[PDB]
C-alpha cells in the first residue's frame, strides 16, 4: 500500500536524494511537486497525494550534525518534496547517545508523517554502515521502530563504505549495527562498495566521480526493486509479499544483490538468465551456495519463451538448490519505465538469498576479532565507555553473529533437519 | 490453363484407359497431367492467353497431325515447370533444405548423433514402443540444446516403431513449397539414415573398448604377452574403418552431383529425374539391396558387436573361458573375410 | 477497451480491494468493488455489447477469478507471518509450492494467451466473427486451465493442499502435514509422468 | 567433444599464444572474446562457451620463472582468453623439485576448468623438450595427471630446441623427460627444429626471424590436426578416435609429422600424395620403415579421383606395410579454412607412426651415453644430486628406452609375430 521511506546519515540522505530524482525524472512530476500530463500509474506508494494537485514525495529526512544536506537543501528537488518532516558522531556509542538525547522530537516527525498517511505498509530506512553519523543513532533509532511499531515492517538499506581498504573502529560499529540488523529487521539490502567500485573502475574511465555514478547504480537498483509496485504488476504489489517468499528464516534474510548490464551506454530472457546467473554479473561479491533466488527482468521482450528459457536453464543444469528445501528460482517480468533514455532497454536484476555474504560476515568477524585481540585499535573515546563500560554489547553481538555463521553454515548442509 | 480437375464427367486423381488415347503417345499423356495439377500450386496465367489462341488456332484447323501437336503440349509443359523451378530454387530456399537433409539423414553432421549414443544406452533391449518412444526423442531434444541450436529441431523428429535398429526419423517438410519430397523419398532416406547409424553404432563399441593404451599397459606392466587375444582388436577396427571411408566417397561423390546438376538445370520436370537418379545411386552402391555380400557384411557387424561385448568386461587380460569365444570369432573372421576379396575378383 | 476491463476486473488497486476480503454482507462488497468463496461482483453489459459478450463468457471469467481469490489466500496465508523448528521447514515446502502453482497458472496460460488475444481481437472485422474469435478463446483457456480436465486426478492435489493453509494458520500435528504434503505431491508427480505436451511447462518440480 | 589446452614452458606458452591468436584470425571471434557475425562452425572444442555471449578459449598458462610470459600479458589476445586460469629451473631435476613444491595450487587450476566444462575429453600439452623451465615441471605433472585422471587422455606436443648442434644437460632431460612421455601419456607429437630450422632456411629467406616463422608452422599443423573437429567433418571429432588407428602398440605412439607446402607464397590429390610420401616433404627427418600412416588433405580439389589416385599410387608401387600387419594408408579429407588468405589452397598434413624416429631416440641415447661414460658433461648441481643421490632414474629411463629401441626394431622386422 503506502510506504514511507525515511532517510538519515550523509550517504544515506545522498542515496535517497538521488533515487527520489531518479522518480523525478522517472514520474510524471515536476521539480515543484505537482502532478504533469505524462503522469497514468500508481503514484501512492512513495508520494503522498497531497491536497495542492501535488503528488508530494514522502521522503523523511533526518540527519546528526549534518553537512552535505545544506548542499541538499539549496536545490530544486529539496522543495520537490516538503511535508514539513526535514530535520537539522564518528562512532557507533556517540551516535546511540546523541540519538539518545534527540529522540523525542524527530520521533514525533515520524509519529506526525505516520498519522499523516491513509495507510501504512512500511518503513524503508535509508542507512551507510558505519558511516560515521548515521551508525549508532540508525541502530538506536531502528530498535525503536521495532519497538514502537511491530505490526508494520522495516526496510534497510545499507552499502558498507569502504575504498578497497579501511576504518580501525568500523568492524566494531559494524558488529554492533549488524546485531541491531538482525533483531530489529526484516529485510536488509547489504551493497559492497568495494566490490561496486572495482566494477565501475573496469567498465568506464570513472574513478574520480565513481561515488556519483555509484548513486545512480543504487537508484537504478531501488527504483527496479519498487517498479513493480509503482507500475501496474501483478504480484507483491505490497513490500511484505516481496520480502516473504526469499526468507525461509528471519535470520537469513541478508540479500544479494544482481545487475545484468554492466554499461548502458535486442537479446531474449535466454542470454540474460544464463548471464545473471554467473558472478561477472553479481555487483556484490566450502562452496557457498544459493538456498533461494528471486528474479525480476525489465525490458522490451516479447515474454512466451521464459517457460522455453526455464527449460534450457534447467537442462543446462548449472544451480542446485537447498537439500532439505524443494526451493525455486522465483521469477517476475515488468516493463522498463518509459521518460528515461536508454540504450539496450533489457535490464535484468537478482534478489537472491546467498550463504556467501556469511564468509564476508565472517571477515568483519575477523577484523573485529583481531582488533579485539590486539587492544589499540578500538581507540578508546570517552563516549565508549560511557556507553558500556564493559563491552558486552560486543560480546552479546559476537555471540549472535557466530549463531548466524553456525546458521547459515547448517542451512548450507543438510543439517537444517536437525539444528545448528 | 484453370487447372480444373474432373473436366470428364464419366465419358491427383489416377489416368485411366478410357482417358488415355492410344494414337497420341503415353508420354505426352502425363504432361498433360502435370500442366493441369501444377496451375493450382503460377506464371501461367501471366501467359495465358497466347496458349489459348494456340489451342483456339488449333481448334480451327479441319485436319489433325500429331507432329504439331505434341510440339505446343511440350512447350507449355517447358513454361511450367520453368515458373515451378523458379520459386522453389529462390523464394522457398531448397537447395538449404537439402543441405539440412544431408546434416541429419547422411549424418553429414556429428554432434548429435555421437552424444545420443552417449546420453542412451539403453535401447540395446527391445523396446515396449511407449516408453522408450518417448525416451528416444527426450534426449534428441536435451542433446541438441547444451551448445546452440535454439533454431531449427521442430522438422526433424525421431520414430520409434532392438530399439536401435527399428528407429526412425520423422521430418516435415512444406507441403505446399515442395512436391519433391513425399513419404516414400523420405521412406528410402530412412532406410540409409539407419544404415549409417548402425555403423558409427559399432565404432562407438570400439573407440570404447580401447584402453589398451589408456590403463591397461599404463602403470601396470600386465598379463599381456602370457594371455591375451592377440590383439584382434585393431584388425577389427581396420576392415570397418576402411569400409568407412569408403562410404564417405560413396556419399559425397552423389552429393557434389545433385549440387552440381541443380544449377544446369531450369525446369522442374529434369530435376526429378536427376533426384530419381541420386537415389537409386545411392542404395546400390552402399550396398543396401539385399545381395549375399550385404550379408556378409552384416555378419561382420554382428560379430563385431559381439566381440566388443568381451573386451569390454575383460580390462586387464584374462581368461574367462573367453577363449572358447575367441575361437569363434576368429574363425569366422577369417573366413568372410576371405569371402570380401571374391567379391573384386 | 471493455473486453480488457473485465479479465482486469475478475482477475496496486486491486490489492488494496483483496485485503478487506481476506478480513458475507452484499453492500460491502458492492461499495468496496465500485471504490476466496462466495462473492457476488459483476457489472452490467449494455445491449450493443451484450450482443457480442455472451451470458457464459462471465461465468468463465467469475471460475478463474473465484480460483485466483483460493490462490492468492494461501499463498499470503503463508506470507503474513512472521515440531518447533519444523514449522520453518513446513514453510517453505509449502511457500514454494503454491509460488509455483501461481507461475503456472498465470504466466503459462493467462499471459501468453491474453498477450496473444489483443493482437487476435484487432484482427476481426466485423460484429459476426468477433463472437467467433472471442469463443474461440473462451473454450480453449477454459480448458487449458484445470477447472474441467482432469479435475479429480490433478485437481484435488491443489484442493488438499488448500486445506493446509488453514491449519497452518491455526497452528501459528506439524508432522501430520509434509506426510500429507510428501503423500499428495509424489502422487501428482507420479500421474503427472505422462507428459500432454503442455502438461510438461509444470511437470518439473 | 570439450578438449582443454594446458600450456608450460616458455616455448610451449610462445606456441600456444600463436595458435591461440591463429584461432582468432580463424574463427569469428574478436580480440575480446565476443561472437562475431562470421562465427557457424563448432566453437566447443577448445572455446569455452561462455556466458558473456563470448566464446572465451580453454587456455591454462602455467609458468616457472617467467621472463617471455609478460611480453605475451600484454597484448590483446591475453585479454582473448581470461577464464582466470593463468598463473604465474634450467634442469630437470631443479625442474622437477620447483613443480613438487607448488603442485597443489596449480592442481586446483586444473581442477578449477576441468569442472568448470560441461564435458572432458582430453588435455592437450604445449612443451619443449629439455626447455628449462619446462622440462622437469612438465614431466612431474604429467605423471600427476596421468595419476589423477585416468578415465581422461593425455596428448603431448613437444618440440626439441636445437640450433643445429647444443647443451650437456640436454641429453640427461630428455631421457628422463622421454621415460615421462613413454609411460604417462597416450600420443606424443615430436618435432625437430633442426630439421625445421634448415628447411625454413632453405625455403626463404630468413635466417635470425627462424623461431617467429616457426610458431607460424606449428601454429598451422595444430589447427591442421584439430580442423576436423572444429570444423563439421564425418569422423574422429573426438581426440581418442584420431588417435586410436594410428598405434598398434602403445608405446611405438610417437608419430612423425609430415606438410605439403614448401612455401604458401590448383593441383590435383594424386600430385600432393606422390608429394607427401617423399622426404623432401617431411619436415622432420637397415631402412626404417613405416607401420601406419595418416593423411589429412586440406584443400579446395574435387574429391572423387582419390579413389583413381589411391589406384594410381598403389601400382606406382612406392612403399609397403609392416610384414605381421595388413596395415593401409588412413586417409580424411577436410576444407581449408576461411578468413585467412593463402595462395595455393591446396594443403597436405601427415600423421605416421614410423620406426626411423627410433634412429633418433638411440641418437639421443647415443649422446647421453658418452656424457655418461665421460662425466664431466652432467654438471654437478645440487638439485640433481639431492632429486637422486644414486641416478638410478637414469638407468631406468635408460632400460625402458633401450626396450623401446629393440621394439622398434622388432616391429619392422617380422619378429612382432615373436616377441622383442
Amino acid at each position: 500500500r503506502e510506504i514511507i521511506t525515511l532517510q538519515l546519515g550523509q550517504c544515506g540522505n545522498q542515496i535517497g536524494f538521488e533515487f527520489w530524482k531518479q522518480l523525478c525524472a522517472e514520474h510524471g512530476i515536476s521539480p515543484e511537486g505537482i502532478v504533469e500530463e505524462f503522469a497514468t500509474d500508481r503514484k501512492d506508494v512513495f508520494f503522498y497525494q497531497a491536497d495542492d494537485e501535488h503528488y508530494i514525495p514522502r521522503a523523511v529526512l533526518l540527519d546528526l550534525e549534518p553537512r552535505v544536506i545544506h548542499s541538499i537543501l539549496n536545490s530544486p528537488y529539496a522543495k520537490l518534496y516538503n511535508p514539513e518532516n526535514i530535520y537539522l558522531g564518528n562512532n557507533w556509542a556517540s551516535g546511540f547517545s546523541q540519538g539518545e538525547k534527540i529522540h523525542e522530537d524527530i520521533f514525533d516527525i515520524i509519529d506526525r508523517e505516520a498519522d499523516g498517511s491513509d495507510s501504512l505498509e512500511g518503513f524503508v530506512l535509508c542507512h551507510s554502515i558505519a558511516g560515521g553519523t548515521g551508525s549508532g543513532l540508525g541502530s538506536y533509532l531502528l530498535e525503536r521502530l521495532n519497538d514502537r511499531y511491530p505490526k508494520k515492517l522495516v526496510q534497510t538499506y545499507s552499502v558498507f563504505p569502504n575504498q578497497d581498504e579501511d576504518v580501525v573502529v568500523q568492524p566494531y560499529n559494524s558488529l554492533l549495527t549488524l546485531k541491531r540488523l538482525t533483531q530489529n529487521a526484516d529485510c536488509v539490502v547489504v551493497l559492497d562498495n568495494t566490490a561496486l567500485n572495482r566494477i565501475a573502475t573496469d567498465r568506464l574511465h570513472i574513478q574520480n566521480p565513481s561515488f556519483s555514478q555509484i548513486n545512480q547504480l543504487v537508484s537504478t537498483i531501488m527504483s527496479a526493486s519498487t517498479t513493480t509496485l509503482r507500475y501496474p504488476g501483478y504480484m507483491n504489489n505490497d513490500l511484505i509479499g516481496l520480502i516473504a517468499s526469499l526468507i525461509p528464516t528471519p535470520r537469513l534474510h541478508f540479500l544479494m544483490t544482481g545487475y545484468t548490464p554492466l554499461t548502458t551506454d535486442k537479446t531474449t530472457v535466454l542470454d540474460v538468465m544464463r548471464r545473471l546467473l554467473q558472478p561477472k554479473n553479481v555487483m556484490v561479491s566450502t562452496n557457498h551456495c544459493y538456498i533461494a533466488i528471486l528474479n525480476i527482468i525489465q525490458g522490451e521482450v516479447d515474454p512466451t519463451q521464459v517457460h522455453k528459457s526455464l527449460q534450457r536453464i534447467r537442462e543446462r543444469k548449472l544451480a542446485n538448490f537447498i537439500p532439505w528445501g524443494p526451493a525455486s528460482i522465483q521469477v517476475a517480468l515488468s516493463r522498463k519505465s518509459p521518460y528515461l533514455p536508454s540504450a539496450h532497454r533489457v535490464s535484468g536484476l537478482m534478489m537472491a538469498n546467498h550463504t556467501s555474504i556469511s564468509s564476508l560476515f565472517e571477515r568483519t568477524c575477523r577484523q573485529y576479532d583481531k582488533l579485539r585481540k590486539r587492544e589499540a585499535f578500538l581507540e578508546q573515546f570517552r563516549k565508549e565507555d560511557m556507553f558500556k563500560d564493559n563491552f558486552d554489547e560486543m560480546d552479546t553481538s559476537r555471540e549472535i553473529v557466530q549463531q548466524l555463521i553456525d546458521e547459515y553454515h547448517a542451512a548450507t548442509r543438510p543439517d537444517y533437519i536437525s539444528w545448528g | 490453363l484453370h487447372g480444373l480437375l474432373l473436366d470428364q464427367h464419366e465419358e491427383q486423381f489416377s489416368l485411366r484407359v478410357e482417358i488415355l488415347p492410344s494414337y497420341i503417345p503415353v508420354r505426352v499423356a502425363e504432361k498433360i497431367l502435370f500442366v493441369g495439377e501444377s496451375v493450382q500450386m503460377s506464371i501461367l496465367k501471366n501467359q495465358e492467353d497466347t496458349f489459348a489462341a494456340e489451342l483456339h488456332r488449333l481448334k480451327q484447323q479441319p485436319l489433325f497431325s500429331l507432329v504439331d501437336f505434341e510440339q505446343v503440349v511440350d512447350r507449355i509443359r517447358s513454361t511450367v515447370a520453368e515458373h515451378l523451378w523458379k520459386l522453389m530454387v529462390e523464394e522457398s530456399d531448397l537447395l538449404g533444405q537439402l543441405k539440412i537433409i544431408k546434416d541429419f539423414y547422411l549424418l553429414g553432421r556429428g554432434e548429435l548423433f555421437q552424444a545420443f549414443i552417449d546420453t542412451a544406452q539403453h535401447m540395446l533391449k527391445t523396446p515396449p514402443t511407449a516408453v522408450t518412444e518417448h525416451d528416444v526423442n527426450v534426449a534428441f531434444q536435451q542433446s541438441a540444446h547444451k551448445v546452440l541450436l535454439d533454431d531449427d529441431n521442430l522438422l526433424p523428429l525421431l520414430h520409434l516403431t532392438s530399439g536401435w535398429a527399428a528407429l526412425g526419423l520423422s521430418y516435415k517438410v512444406q507441403w505446399p513449397l515442395h512436391i519433391l519430397f513425399t513419404p516414400a523419398v523420405l521412406e528410402k532416406y530412412n532406410v540409409v539414415f539407419k544404415y549409417l547409424l548402425s555403423v558409427r553404432r559399432v565404432q562407438a563399441e570400439l573407440q570404447h573398448c580401447w584402453a589398451l593404451q589408456m590403463q591397461r599397459k599404463h602403470l601396470k606392466s600386465n598379463q599381456t604377452d602370457a594371455i591375451k587375444w592377440r590383439l584382434r582388436n585393431h584388425m577389427a577396427f581396420l576392415v570397418d574403418n576402411l569400409q568407412y571411408y569408403l562410404q564417405v566417397d560413396v556419399l559425397e561423390s552423389q552429393f557434389s552431383q545433385l549440387l552440381h546438376q541443380i544449377n544446369s538445370t531450369r525446369d522442374f520436370e529434369s530435376i526429378r529425374l536427376a533426384h530419381d537418379h541420386f537415389l537409386s545411386n545411392l542404395l546400390a552402391q552402399s550396398f543396401i539391396l539385399l545381395k549375399p555380400v550385404f550379408h556378409c557384411l552384416n555378419e561382420i557387424l554382428d560379430l563385431c558387436h559381439s566381440f566388443c561385448s568381451l573386451v569390454s568386461q575383460n580390462l586387464g587380460p584374462l581368461d574367462e573361458r573367453g577363449a572358447a569365444q575367441l575361437s569363434i570369432l576368429v574363425k569366422g573372421f577369417s573366413r568372410q573375410s576371405s569371402l570380401l576379396f571374391k567379391i573384386l575378383s | 477497451e471493455y473486453l480488457q476491463a473485465m479479465r482486469n476486473f475478475f482477475l496496486d488497486t486491486m490489492y488494496d480491494f483483496y485485503t478487506s476480503i481476506f478480513d458475507q454482507n452484499v453492500s460491502f462488497l458492492n461499495v468496496q468493488l465500485q471504490e476466496l468463496d462466495g462473492l457476488t461482483l459483476s457489472y452490467k453489459v449494455p445491449w450493443p455489447v451484450d450482443i457480442v459478450i455472451s451470458l457464459e463468457c462471465q461465468k468463465i471469467y467469475n471460475q478463474v477469478f473465484l480460483l485466483l481469490l483460493q490462490i492468492k489466500w494461501a499463498k499470503y496465508s503463508l506470507d503474513v507471518l512472521l515440531q518447533i523448528h519444523r514449522m520453518f521447514l513446513l514453510r517453505v515446502k509449502l511457500m514454494h509450492f503454491v509460488n509455483s502453482l501461481h507461475n503456472y497458472i498465470m504466466t503459462r496460460i493467462l499471459h501468453s494467451t491474453g498477450l496473444e488475444f489483443q493482437h487476435q481481437v484487432e484482427e476481426a472485422k466485423d460484429l459476426d466473427q468477433l463472437i467467433k474469435i472471442h469463443y474461440r478463446y473462451l473454450s480453449t483457456i477454459h480448458d487449458r486451465c484445470l477447472l474441467r480436465e482432469k479435475v479429480s486426478f490433478v485437481k484435488e492435489a491443489i484442493m488438499k493442499v488448500l486445506n493446509l493453509a488453514l491449519m497452518f494458520a491455526d497452528g501459528w500435528s506439524i508432522e501430520k502435514m509434509e506426510s500429507d504434503f510428501k503423500n499428495c505431491h509424489m502422487f501428482l508427480v507420479t500421474i503427472l509422468n505422462k507428459a500432454f505436451p503442455h502438461l510438461e511447462s509444470l511437470a518439473l518440480s
